[PDB]
């Protein structure tokens, strides 16, 4: 029925600011309960803001003044102007429409860094081997290293392939800069034979890249 | 009429002004008034009346008010932002549009600084745009400075000519000056009666009398300083002021 | 009430000749506007003053005819360098009208295109798609035809055409049809084929190459 | 004489804004009356603002509030501040010296999507072959696809070479991005013996790369 989804989130310094919209893709934002659910990661949620049918605040405690929540019904979009980020919230933003409970509430992101990076990917493919072969599947991958802006993406042949794509949690080095590595096995009787291409995006900055692995010369 | 860049300026003065054979003309296509309502203009009294006249476009008669922009008003003629007389305006085409275009009515397009509440400017110095010093020449980095409507009789309302006349009363701080006309019923007589004579406000009845002031008294004293007679102003006649009964 | 200035469009003549081209005005404007030549992706040019005294800095070839309304303009003794469009507008008056805008044809005679096709690059076949080009170079009518053949099988909804303004040495057009699919799809036939049609062909032309043949 | 010259044109989504400087290469934008022109693709032009020597605004009809235009006469620059573009003014600015009918008006864009891709080119060089040959002369070219970021270039050595060179109107995928081939004809006694290097350049993005087209092997 209703499928809310969000917009807006990205990386700034203190005192900065920044406008997310809660695009209500969906019906009837102009008569429900809205809200703001905060989380950072490895923590529990945390709850930030609510609009009433009618009009009124009510700020959450640490996060109270400094922070603007409104909406438009016409255009079907929840508003929240905040500004002067302690860069503490560093967090992971969710709204949902409190429906007597709540429910119903999409998805979407924000970093407070007090610095700059938002260069993208350093791809390199991880051919298959016989030291990764072993009988009948054989495993492949790319690994996408020294990025700061933690949203990325590594997909095979642009979505294609399901089975055995795995791409596990990316680290963060001492450098400052994440990196992470996404391998997938396929039959060793299929090393070269098929296409293997990853699809490297990096949606803060706009770095768009596919990569072929082929098994070692 | 006038130019609109070189508007007229005439200073009505000591008279008998009617406003109201103005205001209800019905040939007036706008009348606004500013500081004091029409209605009211006719029972007021000033030191200066000034009427300034001039020819506009149809669609620039919105920038003769207090407070506005435009080419007009910034620099061809600027009503200060306390105005208090009023502005009428009527359309005229038939006078000033001619076949082939009505060269005639210019108007100031470019200037240094918007105009002075009330200042004028008829220099013809070319508009010096260009750093290049202009030396008088036309050319490049110098415009003359006035444009001319061409006026045509087949224009869109809106681009016909329309003359304006803004009256602007001011009040400096002498004895008095121009005001609206008085009134006057029927001098009764022989009757218990509320009378006022240019200024004398008393009661009493009114008797035809047979003194003879001299030619510039206007009403007698008795002793205790009493008014006792008057003379009517229009007839110029003596007219005895004898108290109604009491007791 | 504004203004509403109508055209004539779409015109198109041989060069040397005589061309004319009104503008409707429909309220009651006096005589002040003014005719822009606008070359395809390039800054407007005004031609005619504000009613016919033509601004300097050009040829003798444009008359604006002025009046109370229906201005007109006429292009006398053509030239093969005037493809673009030509509006009207309203000086005077602030929030201003403007026009259509006229773009205007120049007629040549009979020219068959130059005809290229070109396989997908290795390198785009790493990445998983191929893009097969098929050119046709200098050609006056541009009511050309390009059909696509796949081992023989006509190709309908997978390709995408472009065509470059007439030129102005040689009045011709130049097209550029970009056929695209998959690198599995492609590796799955053989000859590719691109037949155009075009009124200088007494019957139509293929070029074609076959799918990993050096 | 004047040679005005704009800058400052780029992409953004709703709720945005942007600063637009005409900057008045040539003299005096202390005294002259000043426009901007607007023209959608495929459209008629439109008219948006306008200041006098003297300091007033007088915006257009639908981007009325919203916008503002100022001078600077020290610096011989206009500046036009913008904010809150309804992304329906998708457009091609021009900044015109309105004397006393316009003319001297530069050239200058802008795009206002609600989606931001960035990316660039893909870069193939389409070979000259013999099913291009023809008797003379033999035809080759680049492709240069996949791209948001519409104003996109590429010139042949650098500039060099101007006759046959024709780059052919972008076209606008399914997909949402761009693409494009330009090609150019040259002696087929010529094939591989000079010279012949797209210089592809993104001018939103930052992309400069140099392709050879060589016949096929
Ligand atoms: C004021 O006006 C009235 C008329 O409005 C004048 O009355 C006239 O008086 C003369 C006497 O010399 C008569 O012959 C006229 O017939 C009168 N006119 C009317 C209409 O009745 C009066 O004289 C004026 N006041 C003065 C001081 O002259």
């Amino acid at each position: 029925e209703v499928q809310l989804v969000e917009s807006g989130g990205g990386l700034i310094q203190p005192g900065g600011s920044l406008r997310l919209s809660c695009a209500a893709s969906g019906f009837t934002v102009s008569s429900n309960y809205m809200s703001w659910v905060r989380q950072a990661p490895g923590k529990g949620l945390e709850w930030v803001s609510v609009i009433y049918p009618g009009g009124s605040t009510f700020y959450a405690d640490s996060v109270k003044g400094r922070f603007t929540i409104s909406r438009d019904n016409s255009k079907n979009t929840l508003y929240l102007q905040m500004n002067s980020l302690r860069a503490e919230d560093t967090a992971v933003y969710y709204c949902a429409r409190e429906t007597l409970a709540f429910d119903y509430w999409g998805q979407g992101t924000l970093v407070t860094v007090s610095s700059a990076s938002t260069k993208g990917p350093s791809v390199f493919p991880l051919a298959p081997s016989s030291k990764s072969t072993s009988g009948g599947t054989a495993a492949l991958g790319c690994l996408v290293k020294d990025y700061f802006p933690e949203p990325v993406t590594v997909s095979w042949n642009s979505g294609a392939l399901t089975s055995g794509v795995h791409t596990f949690p990316a680290v963060l080095q001492s450098s400052g800069l994440y990196s992470l590595s996404s391998v997938v096995t396929v039959p060793s009787s299929s090393l070269g034979t098929q296409t293997y291409i990853c699809n490297v995006n990096h949606k803060p900055s706009n770095t768009k890249v596919d990569k072929k692995v082929e098994p070692k010369s | 009429f006038a130019s609109v860049y070189a508007w007229n300026r005439k200073r009505i003065s000591n008279c008998v002004a009617d406003y109201s054979v103005l205001y209800n003309s019905a040939s007036f296509s706008t009348f606004k008034c500013y500081g004091v309502s029409p209605t009211k203009l006719n029972d007021l009294c000033f030191t200066n009346v000034y009427a300034d006249s001039f020819v506009i476009r149809g669609d620039e008669v919105r920038q003769i008010a207090p407070g506005q922009t435009g080419k007009i008003a910034d620099y061809n003629y600027k009503l200060p932002d306390d105005f208090t007389g009023c502005v009428i305006a009527w359309n005229s085409n038939n006078l000033d549009s001619k076949v082939g275009g009505n060269y005639n009515y210019l108007y100031r397009l470019f200037r240094k600084s918007n105009l002075k509440p009330f200042e004028r400017d008829i220099s013809t110095e070319i508009y010096q745009a260009g750093s290049t010093p202009c030396n008088g020449v036309e050319g490049f980095n110098c415009y003359f400075p006035l444009q001319s409507y061409g006026f045509q009789p087949t224009n869109g309302v809106g681009y016909q000519p329309y003359r304006v006349v803004v009256l602007s009363f001011e009040l400096l701080h002498a004895p008095a000056t121009v005001c609206g006309p008085k009134k006057s019923t029927n001098l009764v007589k022989n009757k218990c009666v509320n009378f006022n004579f240019n200024g004398l406000t008393g009661t009493g009845v009114l008797t035809e009398s047979n003194k003879k002031f001299l030619p510039f008294q206007q009403f007698g004293r008795d002793i205790a300083d009493t008014t006792d007679a008057v003379r009517d102003p229009q007839t110029l006649e003596i007219l005895d002021i004898t108290p109604c009964s009491f007791g | 009430d504004i203004q509403l200035t109508q055209s004539p469009s779409f015109l198109s003549a041989s060069v040397g000749d005589r061309v004319t081209i009104t503008c409707r005005a429909s309220q009651g404007i006096s005589s002040y506007l003014a005719w822009y030549q606008q070359k395809p992706g390039k800054a407007p040019k005004l031609l005619i003053y504000a009613a016919s005294t033509l601004q300097s800095g050009v040829p003798s070839r444009f008359s604006g005819s002025g009046s109370g309304t229906e201005f007109t303009l006429t292009i006398s003794s053509l030239q093969p360098e005037d493809f673009a469009t030509y509006y009207c507008q309203q000086l005077n008056s602030y929030p201003p009208a403007f026009g259509g805008g006229t773009k205007v044809e120049i007629k040549r005679t009979v020219a068959a295109p130059s005809v290229f096709i070109f396989p997908p690059s290795d390198e785009q076949l790493k990445s998983g798609t191929a893009s097969v080009v098929c050119l046709l170079n200098n050609f006056y009518p541009r009511e050309a035809k390009v059909q696509w053949k796949v081992d023989n099988a006509l190709q309908s909804g997978n390709s995408q055409e472009s065509v470059t303004e007439q030129d102005s040495k040689d009045s011709t057009y130049s097209l550029s049809s970009t056929l695209t699919l998959s690198k599995a799809d492609y590796e799955k036939h053989k000859v590719y084929a691109c037949e155009v049609t075009h009124q200088g062909l007494s019957s139509p032309v293929t070029k074609s190459f076959n799918r990993g043949e050096c």
